[PDB]
């Protein structure tokens, strides 16, 4: 730790505080993720982030460089990336982001995600604040504090997962099981968000979250999602909204982008496209 | 089958070779024996039952102990501190609601303090280089269960029982990879209950024939036949429960004709 000069706090995330710092010897700019250890010992979020990211070596997943246990603290040393997707979208809130850059970013995130999934890892917190962009045009998945190694087949996992705006309807309606599909839902929301530069479903409670989903995609029933009306938190008094046409919801999208977005935002987790199948979608025909 | 069932199987295959502990490590341990490890592991099965932990959590804890004792000498009076920290880490990795440190200290009857358990935790992490996501017998079995035609709950419980027996005895099971033990346990369970054999679709998926499984199977069959006489009995007592359909009371076949 004597080798690092802290420059400034840059954010928080799932657990701990994150700092920009400079290696004094090599000159390398890094990100330090700090955990104070003061009761249960090392937090499960840290144990998980670390073990999993050591396996996940991929150009669209943020690189863990080192773990240092100093005097009462744990520091995770990560590559630094100069910008996150959220800030990048706020600075393009007027001109827009050109569709080929959106396509490239989406294609890269899907590569990172398919990697996690084929390596039995659920991220469970995909949102623009956790997607980091470097000066080269690369985008990368980050903050694996809420991630988890999953089995084949899955059991029941933690219920209180995924930031509200990016949270899948099967979690909100209280399914016993969830899996890789929750990450794809999140990415669907992000795909739409890059196009419009505003969050697709910005709810302020669980019920309000469902209502925002329903207003846009149509209120799910037994036609579209068999078993939905029997789910724990499904209520027969839910309003029945009709599904909106995607060319009003995300106008810049072409035919293929509408089809892909539809498949990522399917109600039924068994119909929702996988990350690897999405990489083969015709939308990625002409990807840079 | 779910989306990545084949990609995950192939990856778990690669990882199980990297996460394997030294086959002969107990020979190089000046003060502990296989018999002391068996007593430790059998106690952790009790701990698992008492705190209602998943079977995956127990299999991981054992993998951490074996990798930890492959590189560090340990005195007999500290062996249970190693096991306790290992179980704590496995629980934080795998469980939604891990028991707390204070509870892990309590189940050792205050042999160790809270501070010792948290320092042992740091040491175990450092020695294992934070690599906790190890393939287990359990992870292989549950994938193999997706190839039953049709599913048989007696087969599944018996195969879990045999898989878990193999954790107790370092000699001989440290000489086999988890995917091999799971194949042996699945075939033996299948044969005991229905008389069927390791199916064609699993030969295709795993690349293992019965022939490749045979040495482990010979070992596992002996473990099964002698299980009522074993000095350690927690696993056996646990698979008497109706939750596991009393499969530990079933009679093992006399021969496998292999
Ligand atoms: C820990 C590791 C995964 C990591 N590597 N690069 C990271 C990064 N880079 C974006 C950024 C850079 C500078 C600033 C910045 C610069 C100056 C002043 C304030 N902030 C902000 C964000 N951000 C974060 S957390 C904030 C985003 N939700 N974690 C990062
Ligand atoms: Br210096
Ligand atoms: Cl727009």
């Amino acid at each position: 730790m004597e080798n690092f000069q802290k420059v400034e706090k840059i954010g928080e995330g799932t657990y701990g505080v994150v700092y920009k710092a400079r290696n004094k010897l090599t000159g390398e700019v890094v990100a330090l993720k700090k955990i104070r250890l003061d009761t249960e010992g090392v937090p499960s979020t840290a144990i998980r982030e670390i073990s999993l990211l050591k396996e996940l070596n991929h150009p669209n997943i943020v690189k863990l460089l080192d773990v240092i246990h100093t005097e009462n603290k744990l520091y995770l040393v990560f590559e630094f990336l100069h910008q996150d997707l959220k800030k990048f979208m706020d600075a393009s809130a007027l001109t827009g982001i050109p569709l080929p850059l959106i396509k490239s970013y989406l294609f890269q995130l899907l590569q990172g995600l398919a990697f996690c999934h084929s390596h039995r890892v659920l991220h469970r917190d995909l949102k623009p604040q956790n997607l980091l962009i470097n000066t080269e045009g690369a985008i990368k998945l980050a903050d694996f504090g809420l991630a988890r190694a999953f089995g084949v087949p899955v059991r029941t996992y933690t219920h209180e997962v995924v930031t509200l705006w990016y949270r899948a309807p099967e979690i909100l309606l209280g399914c016993k099981y969830y899996s890789t599909a929750v990450d794809i839902w999140s990415l669907g929301c992000i795909f739409a968000e890059m196009v419009t530069r505003r969050a697709l479903f910005p709810g302020d409670s669980e019920i309000d979250q469902l209502f925002r989903i329903f207003r846009t995609l149509g209120t799910p029933d037994e036609v579209v999602w068999p078993g939905v009306t029997s789910m724990p938190d499904y209520k027969p008094s839910f309003p029945k909204w009709a599904r909106q046409d995607f060319s009003k919801v995300v106008p810049p999208l072409d035919e293929d982008g509408r089809s892909l977005l539809s498949q990522m935002l399917h109600y039924d987790p068994n119909k929702r496209i996988s990350a690897k199948a999405a990489l083969a979608h015709p939308f990625f025909q002409d990807v840079t | 089958v779910p989306d990545y069932h084949e990609d995950i199987h192939t990856y778990l295959r690669e990882m199980e070779v990297k996460c394997k502990p030294k086959v002969g490590y107990m020979k190089k341990q000046p003060d502990i024996t296989n018999s002391m490890r068996a007593i430790l592991v059998d106690w952790l099965v009790e701990v698992g039952e008492e705190y209602k932990l998943q079977n995956e959590t127990l299999h991981l804890a054992v993998n951490y102990i074996d990798r930890f004792l492959s590189s560090m000498s340990v005195l007999r009076g500290k062996l249970q501190l190693v096991g306790t920290a290992a179980m704590l880490l496995a629980s934080k990795f795998e469980e939604i609601y891990p028991p707390e440190v204070a509870e892990f200290v309590y189940i050792t009857d205050d042999t160790y303090t809270k501070k010792q358990v948290l320092r042992m935790e740091h040491l175990v992490l450092k020695v294992l280089t934070f690599d906790l996501a190890a393939p287990t017998v359990n992870q292989f079995l549950t994938q193999y269960f997706l190839h039953q035609q049709p599913a048989n709950c007696k087969v599944e419980s018996l195969a879990m029982f045999l898989g878990e027996l193999s954790l107790i005895d370092a000699d001989p099971y440290l000489k086999y990879l988890p995917s091999v033990i799971a194949g042996a346990a699945f075939h033996l369970a299948l044969y005991t209950v229905t008389g069927q054999s390791w199916p064609e679709s699993l030969i295709r998926k795993t690349g293992y024939t019965l022939e490749s499984l045979k040495p482990c199977l010979m070992d596992l069959h002996q473990t099964y036949l002698k299980a009522p006489q074993h000095a350690q009995q927690s696993i056996r007592e646990k698979y008497k429960n109706s939750k596991y359909h009393g499969v530990s009371l079933l009679n093992p076949p006399e021969t496998l004709n292999l």
